[PDB]
């Protein structure tokens, strides 16, 4: 039984980082993979395990998913997620949603409670609200780190 | 972009992926994350994959599915299918990033052609390995 | 050098159909594949050929795309198109557009004049309007045939 | 759902697909059409494909790409890759429909597991063959 996670692949320069900066990323990653390993060892499914790891990678502001989302050109957040079940070969996806704290949980909902693979924008949101998922403000994902990176790239 | 792939005690594979997308992106533009076979793929018969990188390229190449197709059809090993896709096919389309993949036989791969990929993996009961930089 | 087209697969039942109905579909298909064959013979690219065939299948009220689109649950139209170039392996897609007469021409536009594969809803439309594509009302796609089929489904 | 695939004189393959979706569908739901590898795929090195049928199945199975993957990786012929996908793999996922495909060597295939597929094809300078049933 085994779990792998990532927090993005890109231009990570060692020159620009210190050890304690690096260690904050290492500890976040170690914590999350550990919870997944313990669930797997307890006998929890692949699906519940990947869902919980991606949820915690969402909740973690260090990572460009859920809380800590990057900003669009319009200084908005658009979040996408996807889950696929190796057993049933069912998948669910949400693209371009802004009022769902944990898009991977909406993607699970599309997978289990819809005859569709993918929902977008308001329709994805409305589908999740009608199945008891909480409406949040896009403001919750916003971090000064990601905000200052937008101003840079802008 | 964040991802998870897992293999459980009953031999099920799953993948999940989630993102805020690209800093300064056009609103309503769609990357690899919510597109089955590009950002994300799992099949108990082959492999669970979760991809991160240039979405336009991961989509055109069908990176997540293409791992599964190379192993299934091309009889490649997980490590071989990961080299073909991440180190060869995607650079040639001008695509930078990586993926995480677990096959039915509990082999793990974290290939990336970038400077870094924030990553971690461990077996059930065991101590994890984390990593940021190459190798 | 060769062209194939489809105008949809499913439970097309001969029992419910007349020969004159069958000939209306046959003539539309023969006309459109012929246009494609003539372009191919004149030296036109695969891409211009698939674009033009799908545009004609759009224009043709017999087929579920452009004019003659099915209706959603809310009695709207949401149109998707894709195009892929075998030479460059570039693709473009629009999903859930209602104000573009020819979604396959918008999808070509996303392929050619954007670094992205896929745009959705308002963003896809806005991207096309800024490049000179005409804004239409969704009402132009509406047919009594597809409207009566929606009532049946209800 | 409507589609076209072509091979031109300069040997380029291209595919296009368009739809209004399905009568009475949930608004903001997305089927096979706008998803590269599901609704639509083209590679000068293999095949151009355009699909029509249950979207959730064509997306899960990656039907357009899977033709190309079976030919390139599995050494299947166009007609063999079309049989595997349309007559076997998709029914087994409880999926109904068909696709049109052209490979680099100008072979054409119009498989469907449904009652009908509105379809037409011909070589340049030849007369087309059309069809509804079979
Ligand atoms: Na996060
Ligand atoms: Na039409």
């Amino acid at each position: 039984a085994v779990i792998a996670i990532h927090g993005g692949a890109g231009a990570i320069s060692r020159a620009q980082m210190s050890l304690q900066q690096e260690l904050r990323y290492i500890e976040a990653l170690s914590a999350i993979v550990e919870t997944g390993q313990k669930m797997l060892e307890a006998g929890e499914s692949a699906l519940d395990v990947v869902t919980e790891a991606v949820r915690l990678l969402e909740e973690c502001p260090l990572f460009n998913a859920g809380i800590g989302a990057v900003f669009t050109r319009d200084e908005t957040h658009e979040l996408d997620a996807c889950v696929m079940d190796g057993n049933t070969l069912k998948a669910g996806a949400v693209a371009g949603v802004s009022h769902l704290r944990n898009p991977v949980l909406a993607a699970r909902l599309v997978m289990e409670q819809s005859p569709h693979v993918m929902m977008i924008g308001e329709g994805a949101e409305n589908f999740a609200f009608a199945r008891g998922m909480e409406r949040v403000s896009p403001e919750i994902f916003s971090t000064s780190l990601r905000y200052e990176q937008l101003l840079a790239a802008r | 972009t964040v991802g998870a792939v897992a293999l459980d005690l009953d031999g099920n594979l799953a993948a999940a992926t989630s993102t805020g997308g690209m800093t300064n992106k056009l609103p309503c533009s769609v990357g690899l994350v919510p597109l089955v076979g590009a950002g994300c793929y799992a099949n108990n018969a082959s492999v669970a994959v979760s991809c991160t990188g240039t979405g336009e390229v991961f989509i055109r190449a069908l990176a997540a599915y293409d791992i599964a197709a190379l192993m299934d059809y091309g009889g490649l090993s997980l490590a071989e299918a990961c080299e073909r896709v991440v180190m060869e096919k995607l650079p040639a389309l001008g695509g930078s990033g990586g993926l995480i993949a677990i096959d039915h036989e509990g082999n793990v791969a974290l290939p990336f052609n970038t400077e870094g990929m924030y990553r971690a993996w461990g077996y059930a009961g065991d101590t994890p390995t984390t990593g940021i930089y190459r190798e």
